[PDB]
């Protein structure tokens, strides 16, 4: 209780809004590195249970291993030496290699048309273009492969992948509005804990 | 000076009491009590009627949602009434020849005059719109709905009784009893729903006599099994029991 | 107000207990006439389309003056003169006649088979077997003749008219009872009010 | 100045003025009630098209050239609010046949039923039975239209009208039942009464 | 006159008589009701079937023919020291037909569509005899009902044909999932279960009686 | 009299049940072994299936089981638990009653699967109940099957074919185990319901012996 | 007495034995993830028979007859909670056995999705692959009895087992996953201690 009514206000104050966003500008306007986004939108025709399957095996592990194969993503994404935070660093474990690379490609579908939308993130907009392009063309041979398999169906592609010319997920400035208002609340909400935990 | 002479005259004096405040000071009270079914009635039939419709095509929805409404609105203020009636007079007991449970069944009696008379009316305004309002066997759906009355009764008492000195109890009952107004089937029939959360819901009472109510009332109604009157009756009177028993207990911690 | 002070409980009781007692036990026990019953159970079949048309058909106006030029209801319906609220007054009009009749045979139908029951009084048991028959006749021609009409279908009776013992509408000691319940709770809302009031 | 004086007027004139006029100057109107329903040789639309056909204008024309339906609903003097008088709009002649012709579906079972209202039982199930004629020759003739576009099939019936109960004549009047009006409107001015003294009572107290 | 009620007087009264009344005709005058239960259902070669003979089971006509067949009038009067559950003589045929519809419960499933019919009689081999009677009854009924449309039926040799075949065919035939059983020993007189069941009561009711009582005399 | 229950009240009405209860399950018990199996019907399945969840438990069955296997003399063996042996001379019903509790028919509606757990006194025992049960099964939608073709075709190729096939069969998912341990009864488990039941009594009492004492 | 010490005891001792159990006793087990699906040469009945028999006792059987997984199961010596301790019970065995194989399904497109645990990736991923090839015939071997009630229909593949994703090879073990364990029992821990405080408070308060 010596210390409970020892953080006063200036000690508060620094330590949960200042601080943190000197690290955060910091980070974001120097250590941070670009993120160029390739999208496609993709169905498969001849059907949810197809472009369920699709959905499965976009995230999968085999998948990754033939991109790997492929296009090398380990070397590329080992390349950003200034962002410590979305690198891949070297030497890593299978399964956090598979994490980052689900964090990476982003699968999305609607209910109400069954379209399949992927984005493909790379540090170079040429890398992501090639991995989504890759990522299409290993799905129309997987589907057909089961087709076959069993024993006559085609991937539709209603928007190919574009190829970015700048980078946009690192958002800078919107993170740093919502670190804002988030740390505001927080403040606020402890702040009244501390001073109400203090009167009594 | 008989017990029951002065005992009738303080429940009276109580009862009255107690009208003046549930009711209106300028004689307004039988406006929003007749306000509170209405606007359910209007809400449920313009949200449920083809439902209605696709489930069974004997029976109109008016009636029958008000046939189930109001005996349930009896019995949440049977309850609702019951559990604050000794924490709201705290200033009466310095007279002696007084009880709490006096307070008590003031309150209850004139719940029941009340909805009774909300029951009437709007089994008058039924039959004036052409529906069917005669119950086909009166004596069983009195008998229902006393056993109601008296489950509700005993539950508020017992609410009264265990949780003085913690108003917070009183808190948290108002939101068990929402739920209850989905659980029992009042406003749709329970003939729709799936028997595969039917176990879990025949254990409540008020369900039993819903239904029991309605079979009583129309001719050819078709009720499911496991709603007998024998439940529903064991529970109240087993919580009856329970309850004037623990008012017996603390009786003079009661009144301070 | 002096009205109202004028008032006490004696004369409430006999104005809204033992006087309605009186005269409900007058016409029941001596008044009322037997009214018996005869039920048949019936549906239709090559269809909840034609079993509609059936219950509509039941309590018509054009099937009502077929069953009474075969079996003359009106003259049947006249003879209890003991009971003046059962039975069909002469000279009265058709409307009355149709809700007369439309008051004595009784149709109702489950949702969950179809099956439509109809229960016939009368003050005969012989008359209420016969008027039930010729119910049932009647309907199996109508659909016949509907059938026809357009250019095959037939009655399915599950159970037949019975033919009645002793009457059973008119229940006296539960009717008694039940009076007796509702009127010691008109007594108990209105002696209450009243009570309120002259204390005002 | 309201005290009791707005009591006696919002209460005894206007029930003064009902009785008055409902067991003196009103006209009883007869019924005539028929059921009907269409069937092929789905079959809802028919009856749809029929409900909507029935209290249209086109009818109520061929109606009135046939039974003269403008002269017959002018007949009563005695009564000067249920009587059509001469010289009136085509709208609300059509309004006034509509609200003396009243047609109801039954969701089950598709039955169509008609009643229809008029100041002699004959005249009442005259109308009924037009209107029944006029809406089977007009089921016939869509579907004769819809033919022909082959002259085989644009002559035959290809629908027809099933009556389940055709029109029937009344012997006595069953509308306007004064006893029910006179007591519905008792009420509803008792509560316009309570409602009205109440906030009065509530002005006058500020 | 509250004080006219005393403790002893409610215990006697509302204990002890309808516990002693239980008590006797449970154990002194009241006989047996054996049960044999059967598990049907029809099938052709639905549930409108089923549900059919649900309705018919409980109906007059059969219990015509049920009288007719097995005498139930004499049977269901020979238990004398029972005049709770016994048919007494010379009563009427609409009180016959509501003792023969609680003599005869009759279950639907309908998850499965599954009939149940539970008969009641004083000796196991009459309530086996009528169940077996109710089954052959009901497959006749389903039978005749199905040959009546086909009979009424009747190129034209061909239609002649056609509805000979249909009149003579075996259309719906009910299968048995379990057949009537002859009892042992009766199950429904539940003699201690009701006893204990209506102690219980009465010790509740008194409780709450005496409890109510005390309450209004506790006004001096 | 009234002034004669106290703590010796509680030491009573919760201990000596909880003592007996202990003693009757920690040696005078017997060992159930529970044997499982998962089965379905295929060549409308879910009508058999229902069938057949009726007839597990029907009397018919159960004759035919004792005829077979004599369950009788089966479960009178454990002497020493005179609670949940069936003893000589006890009738039908209560011989079905004990019957249905021995055998246990779970329906699950998504999967359509019937799964048959039978308690036996012996770990042979309750695999050859559990078997004999899937073969009576088996055998009873085969005879209901034929039995209706035959009663329609004795009235001519199609019912000949039809009345001697196999149009009905057992799809066994999982065949009757052998259990090693006896998974019944729960000790623990019915200890712990006991004392719950016991301590709720023990309260109403009290409650009520705290009311009637107050003059 | 329970003053801080009931605090301290209802705290401390259960999170130091947690933490000396995780930290140190606690062995690691590698998980093979595969995911796959049953189609025609409806379906979902076969994935039904699969999430089943996946977790029976004769499959158990068959797979300790391949592997051994009795043997494998007790390696671990050091951890004494995961470990299948030697001459137990079937059922005994039969349980840890369907607590180290999770099957899961997804209700819309039909897939199975089984993560197999063992103290070795190739084991884990061995054990998978025997699981999907004795599914596989098992739902041949259904069909098989099917047909043999001819000959021509009851020795084809009938049935096919799609396999989504083949069984992976783990390279760390994602289990225990010590520190999430540490912070659910801190929490909860915290929370009976929170209740069991009130508790008493209210109990020495009377």
């Amino acid at each position: 209780m010596k210390l409970v009514s020892r953080l006063t206000a200036k000690r508060l104050q620094w330590a949960l809004v200042y601080l943190p966003m000197l690290v955060a500008t910091v980070y974001f306007l120097v250590f941070s590195a670009d993120r160029y986004v390739s999208e496609s939108v993709i169905t498969v025709r001849q059907s949810r249970e197809d472009t369920c399957y699709l959905q499965t095996y976009i995230h999968s592990m085999g998948l990754l291993q033939k991109l790997d194969q492929q296009l090398k993503l380990r070397e590329h994404f080992g390349t950003p030496l200034r962002d410590p935070l979305f690198r891949l660093w070297g030497g890593t474990s299978q399964e956090w290699f598979l994490e980052y690379y689900r964090s990476r490609v982003e699968v999305l579908m609607d209910d109400i048309c069954g379209l399949l939308t992927v984005r493909v993130q790379g540090f170079e907009p040429e890398f992501a273009q090639a991995l989504n392009r890759a990522i299409l063309e290993e799905s129309e041979r997987f589907v057909n492969e089961l087709s076959h398999r069993m024993a006559l169906k085609s991937l539709v592609v209603v928007e190919p992948p574009v190829l970015p010319e700048i980078a946009e997920y690192p958002r800078r400035w919107y993170n740093l509005a919502t670190l804002l208002v988030v740390c505001c609340l927080i403040y606020g909400v402890v702040s009244l804990v501390v001073a109400t935990i203090r009167d009594h | 000076r008989s017990p029951w002479q002065i005992q009738q005259a303080v429940l009276f004096a109580l009862f009255l009491r107690e009208l003046k405040t549930r009711l209106g000071g300028r004689w307004l009270g039988v406006f929003w009590v007749l306000l509170e079914p209405v606007a359910h009635i209007a809400v449920m039939t313009t949200l449920f009627s083809l439902a209605h419709r696709a489930a069974m095509p004997s029976i109109e929805y008016p009636v029958f949602l008000i046939t189930g409404l109001i005996p349930f609105f009896m019995f949440r203020g049977l309850v609702t009434r019951l559990m604050e009636a000794i924490d709201s007079n705290r200033g009466l007991f310095a007279y002696r020849q007084v009880k709490p449970i006096d307070t008590v069944i003031a309150r209850a009696m004139l719940e029941i005059s009340l909805q009774s008379i909300v029951y009437l009316i709007a089994l008058g305004t039924l039959g004036w719109l052409g529906f069917h309002f005669l119950p086909v066997r009166a004596l069983e759906l009195a008998g229902v709905s006393a056993v109601l009355i008296m489950l509700g009764a005993s539950l508020g008492l017992f609410f009264a009784v265990v949780t003085n000195e913690i108003p917070q109890a009183r808190a948290i009952v108002r939101i068990s009893l929402l739920p209850l107004y989905f659980v029992s089937g009042v406003i749709f029939p329970v003939h729709t729903i799936p028997p595969q959360y039917l176990p879990l819901l025949q254990l409540n009472p008020v369900l039993h006599l819903i239904e029991l109510s309605r079979a009583s009332f129309f001719p050819q109604y078709r009720v499911l099994q496991g709603i007998n009157l024998a439940y529903p009756a064991g529970f109240a009177l087993l919580s009856l029991f329970l309850a004037l028993m623990l008012y017996r207990l603390r009786r003079h911690q009661l009144a301070s």
